[PDB]
C-alpha cells in the first residue's frame, strides 16, 4: 500500500531491498552496516537512509540503549532533511521520531516533530489529534482545546476528538458540556477511544449531574479490562494484589508504624496545629476539583518518596518519627500530609491513581459529628489517636458538617504484597 | 501537574 521509493530509489530497489531482508531476519547488527554502506553509496537516499534509521531502532531494543535510539531519532530526522521524499515514507519516519521522542521523554521535542508533521500534511486528521495528544502530554491543555477544536470543525465525526474534547472539557470542571463527548467518542468505537481514562471521566461526571447511569459505564469499562472492578477504577496497577475497601494494621504487616502513629499522635497532633496557627500558608487547598463544596487544604511532608525539607521545618518531630519507617517515607506512589476539613464540605465520589498503596488516616482532631468517609459501600469515622486503613484505589467519599475544623494526618504506604523490586522500579506518582 | 488524590491529568506518570 506505501509507496516508499522515489524515482532515483527505484533504480536501487534490488540493494535496499537486500538490505531490509537481513533486517527482517533479525540480523540486525550486519543490516546497519549495510544500509550504512548504501547512505554512503547513495547519501540522499531517502530509503536508504530510513533503512538506516530503523536498524538503529531495533538496535536500540536489542541493546536497550537511550543515546543509539537517541541517534536513531536524528537519523529519522534526516530522512526528512532529504530531497524528494515520497509522502508516505516522509510521514512514517517522522510519526516514529515522535513516537520515540515520547518514549525518552522528550515531549517538548516531540511538539516540534508533530507540529512539523500537521505543518507537511495540513489534511490528515489523525495527526492534528496526535498533535493535541503531545499538548496534553506537557500540561498544555489550552493549546490541545483548540486542536481538537480545530478538528472537530472539520470532522465532527471523530470519535478520537470528541472524547479528548470531553476529557479536556471535564478537567475543566465543564462536566456537564462534557458528558456527550465522552459518551459519543467511546461509543464511537474509533481506535483510540478505548481508553480507561473515558470510561473513568464520563462516570464520574455522570455522578456529579446525578446520572444513575454512571455505574452502567464502569460496568463496561471493567468489562473491558481498564478497571479491577466497578468499585476500584484506578489505572495505575500492579495485577494481583489484595484488592479490599478497608484494611486492619496487622493485615497490612505495618503494625509498628501503626503504634507508633497512635502512641505519638499528640506531637504530630501539636505541630499541624501549630502550623495552623502561626504558618497557615503552608496549608494548601485541594486543587484537583474533588470538591463539590467547603474549604479544605493539605500541609505536605512527603510526596513520591521525596522529603519537603521546608514543610519538614513546621514539623521537625514528626519528620523525626517518619524517617524511622522507609514503607512510606519511600512510597514514591503516595504522601505524608496533614488535611484540614471544615463544615460544610463535601468531597464527590472518587477513586485515587494506583492500586499500588495504602492510605492511613491518624485521627488528630476530630469533631464529636459530622465528620464521616466512605469507601465503597462502608462508611466510616475517625477517632483522635486512632489509625484508619483504606485502600483509596475504591470509590470514596467524605463529609464534614461538624461546627469545627477536622484534623488528620495522611500516611501512604506501598501495597504490603509489592516485591522489594516492584518497590525500586516502579514509576513515581 | 500530579495525580496525588485523583486521577484528573491526562497522564499522571
Ligand atoms: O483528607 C480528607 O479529609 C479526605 N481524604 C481522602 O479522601 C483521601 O485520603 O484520599
Ligand atoms: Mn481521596
Amino acid at each position: 500500500k506505501p509507496k516508499l521509493l522515489n524515482k532515483f530509489d527505484k533504480t536501487i530497489k534490488a540493494e535496499l531491498d537486500a538490505a531490509e531482508k537481513l533486517r527482517k531476519r533479525g540480523k540486525i547488527e550486519e543490516a546497519v552496516n549495510a544500509f550504512k554502506e548504501l547512505v554512503r553509496k547513495y547519501p540522499q537516499s531517502p530509503r536508504a537512509r530510513y533503512g538506516k534509521a530503523q536498524c538503529e531502532d531495533d538496535l536500540a531494543e536489542k541493546r536497550r540503549s537511550n543515546e543509539v535510539l537517541r541517534g536513531a531519532i536524528e537519523t529519522y530526522q534526516e530522512v526528512a532533511s532529504l530531497p524528494d521524499v515520497p509522502a508516505d515514507l516522509l510521514k512514517l519516519s517522522l510519526k516514529r521520531r515522535s513516537d520515540r521522542q515520547q518514549f525518552l521523554g522528550h515531549m517538548r521535542g516531540s511538539l516540534l516533530t508533530l507540529q512539523r508533521l500537521v505543518q507537511l500534511f495540513p489534511n490528515d486528521t489523525s495527526l492534528k489529534n496526535d498533535l493535541g495528544v503531545g499538548y496534553l502530554l506537557i500540561g498544555d491543555n489550552d493549546n490541545a482545546k483548540k486542536v481538537y477544536e480545530e478538528v472537530l470543525s472539520v470532522t465532527p465525526n471523530d470519535g478520537f476528538a470528541k472524547v479528548h474534547y470531553g476529557f479536556i472539557l471535564k478537567a475543566q470542571n465543564k462536566i456537564a458540556e462534557s458528558i456527550p463527548y465522552l459518551k459519543e467518542g467511546i461509543e464511537s468505537g474509533d481506535p483510540g477511544t478505548d481508553d480507561g481514562r473515558f470510561y473513568f471521566h464520563l462516570g464520574d461526571a455522570m455522578q456529579r449531574v446525578g446520572n444513575k447511569e454512571a455505574y452502567k459505564w464502569y460496568e463496561l469499562g471493567h468489562k473491558r479490562g481498564h478497571f479491577a472492578s466497578v468499585w476500584q477504577r484506578s489505572l495505575y496497577n500492579v495485577n494481583g494484589l489484595k484488592a479490599q475497601p478497608w484494611w486492619t494494621p496487622k493485615e497490612t504487616g505495618y503494625t509498628e508504624l501503626v503504634k507508633s502513629l497512635e502512641r505519638n499522635w499528640k506531637l504530630i497532633r501539636d505541630e499541624g496545629l501549630a502550623v495552623m496557627d502561626k504558618a497557615k500558608g503552608l496549608f494548601l487547598p485541594e486543587d484537583e476539583n474533588l470538591r463539590e463544596k467547603g474549604d479544605w487544604s493539605q500541609f505536605t511532608l512527603w510526596q513520591q518518596g521525596r522529603r519537603n525539607e521546608n514543610a519538614c521545618k513546621g514539623a521537625p518531630k514528626t519528620c523525626t518519627l517518619l524517617e524511622k519507617f522507609p514503607e512510606t517515607t519511600g512510597c514514591r506512589r503516595g504522601q505524608i500530609k496533614y488535611s484540614i476539613m471544615h463544615p460544610g464540605t463535601h468531597v464527590w465520589p472518587h477513586t485515587g491513581p494506583t492500586n499500588c498503596r495504602l492510605r492511613m488516616h491518624l485521627g488528630l482532631v476530630i469533631p464529636k459529628e459530622g465528620c464521616k468517609i466512605r469507601c465503597a459501600n462502608e462508611t466510616k469515622t475517625w477517632e483522635e489517636g486512632k489509625v484508619l486503613i483504606f485502600d483509596d484505589s475504591f470509590e470514596h467519599e467524605v463529609w464534614q458538617d461538624a461546627s469545627s475544623f477536622r484534623l488528620i494526618f495522611i500516611v501512604d504506604v506501598w501495597h504490603p504484597e509489592l516485591t522489594p523490586q516492584q518497590r525500586r522500579s516502579l514509576p513515581a506518582i | 501537574g500530579k495525580c496525588k488524590d485523583g486521577l484528573g491529568e491526562y497522564t499522571c506518570t
